[PDB]
């Protein structure tokens, strides 16, 4: 007799005993254990005191529970477990970083995860924090399935790496990250205190210096200046439409997009040699591969600047 | 007032400026819906940004303090495989 914990949410457990050699699925339905579909396996010693996840045909209470601990509705939960089954991409180590073999249009996952490996993150939900720790230890499969499900990504479809990063950062406790902005127009003037994902993620320019120095964006009046008066963040990602090949100052890592519609993502890190990543392969840097779309900064991101009034 | 109509502007990567009729109580979802009517772009491909800040589907223009005659920026999600 083998003792196991049954759950849907990872918070509320039920104790059940199983008989050695019983097939899990015949007793419990579709079930996962430590990220692996064990429905067709037999109950061993190995599973003693382990946790088994059920996930189909949930009551309203169970849906609400998994909405708290995963962030999922019933449909996202099914996608999560499907992604765990179908996204078994080979992980390749290169020094302190890992990357994915090219497969099922995953370049946006590859470059998003390569960027994520430079930052530290705390998560509001236990499920996500555990997946993150696994990710930190070189086992990103569970985090990838959470993000893809959470974000409504479709399997085997070229997608957007900023979106993948954004899904992750929205699950993070970023409650101390502040960025104070002044928007200077001739039509009106606005000040904003952005917090959290709004503080660590900026869209419209790749360059951190553009936020400090101030930079123009299209308005309906003569011109809109976007200018940072106070910054205090653990990290900063500046993203833009793929337009430029000129790497800004101080970038730590960056995503690049090459294509005239559907396209391909590559990655660069600004290390002591400088490394260029295309799927699971690494190469000396010889210039941008397409256009920069995401740019990660780490150092000296506590600043105050003069207001422009 | 929350239900009173106003104009906002959406700038595209093509140089074009959309004019939208919105109410401050409209969600970002609603605004994206209106952009599909006018421009044929599916809401889930749209990324709406105000001054560097990406706008969440479930929140309202009032939530973001987007007021009459404001300018938004529209870009599409990228497709890298
Ligand atoms: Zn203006």
């Amino acid at each position: 007799k083998i003792d196991v914990l049954l759950t849907v949410d990872g918070v509320n457990f039920k104790s059940i005993s199983l008989t050695v050699g019983e097939v899990f699925g015949k007793i419990l339905g579709n079930v996962f254990c430590d990220g692996i579909d064990v429905t067709k396996l037999k109950c061993s010693d190995f599973y003693a005191d382990k946790i088994l996840y059920q996930y189909e045909n949930l009551s309203l209470a169970d849906i609400s529970a998994v909405q708290s601990s995963f962030g999922f509705d019933q449909q996202q939960l099914l996608a999560y477990y499907n992604f765990l089954t179908v996204c078994k991409w080979s992980v390749v180590v290169n020094g302190p970083f890992f990357s994915f073999e090219q497969s099922h249009n995953n370049s946006y996952v590859n470059v998003a995860c390569l960027m994520l490996q430079h930052i530290n993150l705390k998560f509001n939900k236990w499920q996500w924090q555990e997946a993150w720790y696994e990710f930190r230890a070189g086992r990103p499969h569970r985090l990838v399935a959470l993000v893809l499900a959470k974000g409504h990504f479709k399997f085997d479809e070229p997608s957007d790496a900023t979106d993948f990063i954004r899904v992750v950062l929205k699950q993070a406790d970023l409650s101390g990250a502040i960025c104070e902005l002044e928007l200077i127009c001739d039509c009106g003037i606005k000040q904003e205190s952005r917090v959290g994902v709004d503080a660590v993620m900026h869209f419209g320019t790749l360059a951190k210096t553009d936020l400090f120095n101030g930079y123009k964006i299209g308005c309906n009046c003569a011109g809109r200046i976007v200018h940072c008066t106070k910054l205090n963040v653990p990290f900063l990602i500046c993203s833009n439409t793929p337009l430029s090949k000129d790497l800004p100052d101080d970038v730590v890592a960056a995503n690049m997009f090459m294509g005239v519609g559907v396209g391909h993502y590559t990655h660069l890190k600004c290390g002591s040699p400088y490394q260029h990543y295309d799927a699971c392969s690494v190469k000396k840097y010889t210039g941008v591969s397409g256009c920069l779309t995401d740019c990660l900064y780490l150092k000296n991101l506590t600043q105050t600047f003069t207001s422009m009034l | 007032g929350a239900m009173d109509p106003m104009q906002i502007f959406v700038k595209t990567l093509t140089g074009k400026t959309i004019t939208l009729e919105v109410e401050p109580s409209d969600t970002i979802e609603n605004v994206k819906a209106k952009i599909q009517d006018k421009e044929g772009i599916p809401p889930d491909q749209q990324r709406l940004i105000f001054a560097g800040k990406q706008l969440e589907d479930g929140r309202t223009l009032s939530d973001y303090n987007i007021q009459k005659e404001s300018t938004l920026h529209l870009v599409l999600r990228l497709r890298g495989g």
